[PDB]
RNA sequence: UUAGGGUUCGAUUCCGGAGAGGGAGCCUGAGAAAUAGCUACCACUUCUACGGAGGGCAGCAGGCGCGCAAAUUGCCCAAUGUCAAAAAAAAAAGAUGAGGCAGCGAAAAGAAAUAGAGCCGACAGUGCUUUUGCAUUGUCGUUUUCAAUGGGGGAUAUUUAAACCCAUCCAAAAUCGAGUAACAAUUGGAGGACAAGUCUGGUGCCAGCACCCGCGGUAAUUCCAGCUCCAAAAGCGUAUAUUAAUGC
């Protein structure tokens, strides 16, 4: 349960960025792949489509 | 087509948008009265241009001038009246010696304060909104009213308050349900 | 193979493999290394990342430490992608590799078989669980035994 | 290199924000700065004591 | 608790019309202390009572106004003499509003494309 | 000089009347050909076809490369060079794709460091591309 | 828009004129060269048992095309008018896409919220200081305490032609409900012009920024991102045209 103490002693908050490293060492992947924009879409599960203006006519 | 209901607009901006001495003095009264925002500072300004704008046109004319005589009386009674000014004025120059401040401490949120009917300023714009002042019989949840010299003894609290009469709470009465 | 079309390589294992996930269920695949099954994954992630990204994917380790950190670099850069306030694409570990914690916000994660187990059956990780879609652990011939 | 577009930015660690407290709004926000700057310092912005202030870190 | 909700009522510029044969004001309320406003069947009561009316069916009375803030409310009343008086002098929808109204006829639409047709024919 | 009589206005008149063709503003205000000329004929947008995408070179004092393209007015059917705006986003661009294309910030003149360009890009295909660069959406397949 | 002299726009609510696919000719009538009148031609087009008979939305809805770009194939004669053999009523309801009422509508304009009032803790200042503190002010915090209110939910109801919105109220014996107040503001900026960083990573004349001057060649105050700060705020950028700035 030290996660939770752990927790609490780090929020005193010295210094200052470890969250970097772990994304900075995720883009020390080599001179390959390829980053595709897979970048926000989201949305609830529900979806609809319609012709509508509508119609042509005749 | 076919409505010939008017609009105009109060507010303009002033020209040359990033000046020090400007921000100065618009920020200080910003939080001294607890204004809102700066459409609110401009908004005054506005009043107080026309106003002084028509008194300086009028104190150009020869004296005992149509214009000046009519125009002119009306003017300063109703800068007597919203107490701009004392009734000890009459010259048409005292118009023209008004600043930003004579307006500001007569709208409803400043007047609060000084009857002591609210703690603090912020308080005293929450306090009137919320739906706990009269100014007659009359409920006024708008802090921007300005009030007359005439209007000002009867302020008070509104009894529909629960800090007057009746229905007490919102906090009270939940609690008194659930028990 | 003729076709090339939502898959690039595939060739047979593909084609046959696909059908089954794109209705989703068990199974397993006995094919030593040539396919690079990196494939199984990314379309996987297309999956819960497009559409409703709500759902976490997981992939765990055979045993901690190095092919950890390699696959979490390889994901990151199938595209890091926006949300609201935390969210965050990739959470891993443990460890050897990333280390310990970093355990809550996420789509997609990345830990052992001693930490997914905790998270599973406690009583106020149960959040997760139902929302886990879909999991995925590698290399249990010669590492289980 | 012209055979390589878009280079600088993927190139970048994806820091990605932290958790914040939300902040004043509307009368509150000026309500804030006010405090900030006409009262507690009493040498207060005009070039003794900057808007923003950064603590030395560098050699440049 | 120490309230008592009630209602007081008054009326403020008072005709007489001779000419259609009612009486015809602006009404005004007070109702301290009243949950919401004031429903029609209280206040059409109140007038008759006041001014001494045979019935309650005679008047009639119409739009309100409720004021911010408080409670205070106004409306047009009227005080017909005689109960055919109402019926006759009145409107269509203020006879519908205490049910003497005239059941409906159709929708515009039908009898607009109808008389169309029948400019065709001979007969 | 001028005249200065009390019956002098003729002269006055007239005189003005030849010297605001000497201004230069005056006559692209007052001149009906100034729009015929222009693009996209005074109208603040227009749409268009992509054709190819092309690199263009910078004037001296600065030297990188820039991303532009090339595009086709379809009311017009004239041609005209264009920019792309924001890191990276030329692959937001497709060619045979319909495009809304801007002016870039000044009338018909161009933005330094960059010959003969002087015109910005907005959409591509019914979304934004500070809608794919400050990526809130993502593009559309139609 | 503007001190003033001026410049610029006016298709479009009121007034006058002209027009009803393009042209012409005519009848009736007090009044028309009328097109939801007639006749002919030209262009376009519909139905047909092929012998013939038709059509004119620059009226209201709604399509098609076009273009950078503009709403419902709603409800009603209650109000305001016009026409008429005509008041309403008597079983005994004249018509009206004029016009009104709603739907869509961040063109534009007004009012106005997204917290307020306190304890301890902590810092800063102040007076009296023996500098030991005491009084005392402001500020910041520790998820600690109290009160009040809308969004919203709902009616004895009220509104209205019928409905909706606004307004009123949460019992008069008798009717709900904020704490991370997750019921959680954004859009452009921080070298100069012009309010605001000699901060930390990444890139290394590349990628890009930049209206203008300019920045990038490994200590980049300007790029790509973190954190902090500044301007305006339910709004904020971008293009184009036009006025002021211009005694250019």
């Amino acid at each position: 349960s030290d996660d939770d103490a752990g927790g609490n002693s780090a929020n005193n908050k010295t210094a200052g960025a470890k969250k970097v490293n772990k994304e900075h060492a995720g883009q020390r992947n080599k001179k390959e792949r390829s980053k595709e924009d897979e970048i926000r879409e989201r949305s609830n599960v529900i979806a609809a489509t319609a012709t509508v203006a509508e119609w042509h006519k005749q | 087509m076919r409505n010939y209901n008017n609009f105009n607009r109060v507010w303009k901006a002033p020209r040359r948008p990033f000046e020090k001495e400007r921000l100065d003095r618009e920020m200080k009264l910003c939080g001294q009265y607890g204004l809102r925002c700066k459409r609110e500072i401009w908004r005054v300004n506005m009043t107080l241009s026309k106003m002084r704008r028509t008194a300086r046109l009028l104190l150009t004319l020869p004296e005992n001038h149509p214009r000046r005589q009519l125009e002119g009386s009306a003017i300063m009674r109703r800068c007597h009246d919203y107490g701009f000014l004392e009734e000890e004025k009459d010259k048409l120059d005292y118009v023209l010696s008004l600043t930003v401040p004579d307006i500001l401490e007569r709208r409803l949120q400043t007047v609060v304060f000084k009857h002591g009917l609210a703690k603090s300023v912020h308080h005293a714009r929450v306090l009137i909104l919320q739906r706990h002042i009269a100014v007659a019989k009359q409920i006024v949840t708008i802090p921007s009213f300005i009030v007359r010299v005439s209007s000002e003894h009867h302020i008070a609290f509104a009894d529909a308050s629960p800090f007057g009469n009746g229905r007490p709470g919102r906090v009270k009465r939940v609690k008194r349900k659930a028990a | 193979e003729h076709d090339y079309r939502v898959a690039f390589n595939p060739d047979n294992w593909q084609r046959e493999l696909l059908d089954i996930v794109d209705g989703r269920g068990s199974a397993v695949v006995c094919a030593p290394t040539s396919a690079g099954k990196t494939f199984i994954s990314y379309y996987c992630m297309y999956k819960a990342l497009r559409r409703t990204n709500k759902k976490v994917v997981v992939y765990l380790a055979p045993a901690r430490a190095l092919i950890n950190q390699a696959v979490a670099d390889v994901c990151a850069r199938y595209g890091s992608k926006k949300y609201k306030n935390p969210g965050r694409y990739i959470y891993g570990a443990l460890g050897g590799a990333d280390y310990h914690q970093f355990h809550d916000s996420c789509q997609v994660l990345l830990t052992v078989p001693e930490t997914f187990e905790t998270m599973l059956l406690s009583p106020k990780y149960t959040d997760w669980v139902e929302l886990i879609d879909y999991v995925i652990l590698d290399e249990i011939h010669s590492m289980e035994s | 290199s012209l055979a390589r577009a878009g280079k600088v930015k993927n190139q970048t660690p994806k820091v990605a924000k932290q958790e914040k407290k939300k902040q004043p709004r509307g009368r509150a926000f000026k309500r804030l700065k006010y405090t900030q700057r006409y009262l507690a310092k009493t040498l207060k912005p005009g070039e003794k004591l900057h808007m923003n202030k950064q603590p030395p870190g560098k050699a440049g | 608790q120490k309230k008592k909700a009630e209602v007081t009522v008054r009326t403020s510029q008072f005709k007489v019309n001779k000419l259609l044969n009612r009486k015809q004001f602006i009404v005004e309320v007070n109702h301290p202390g009243w949950c919401g406003t004031v429903p029609a069947k209280l206040i059409r009561s109140r007038l008759a009572s006041l001014y001494k009316v045979a019935d309650e069916n005679q008047i009639s009375v119409f739009g309100f106004k409720t004021k911010f803030g408080g409670g205070k409310t106004t409306g047009f009343g009227l005080i017909y003499d005689d109960l055919a008086a109402l019926k006759r002098i009145e409107p269509n929808y203020r006879k519908a509003r205490l049910g003497m109204g005239k059941k409906k006829q159709p929708a515009r639409k039908s009898v607009k494309e109808r008389r169309n047709r029948n400019k065709k024919i001979r007969g | 000089t001028k005249a200065n009589g009390q019956h002098a206005a003729r002269k006055l008149v007239r005189l003005r009347r030849k010297n605001r063709w000497a201004d230069k503003g005056w006559k692209k205000s007052h001149t009906f050909v100034a729009q015929k000329a222009n693009p996209f004929g005074g109208s603040s947008h227009a749409k268009g076809i992509v054709l190819e995408k092309i690199g263009v070179g910078a004037k001296q004092p600065n030297s990188a490369i820039r991303k532009c393209v090339r595009v086709q007015l379809i009311k017009n059917d004239k041609k005209i060079i264009a920019f792309v705006p924001n890191d990276g986003c030329l692959h937001f661009i497709e060619e045979n794709d319909e495009v809304l294309v801007s002016g870039f910030g000044r009338s018909g003149h161009a933005v330094g460091d960059i010959p003969g360009v002087r015109f910005k890009i907005v959409k591509v295909s019914n979304v934004g591309l500070y809608a794919l660069y400050r990526q809130k959406k993502e593009k559309p397949r139609n």
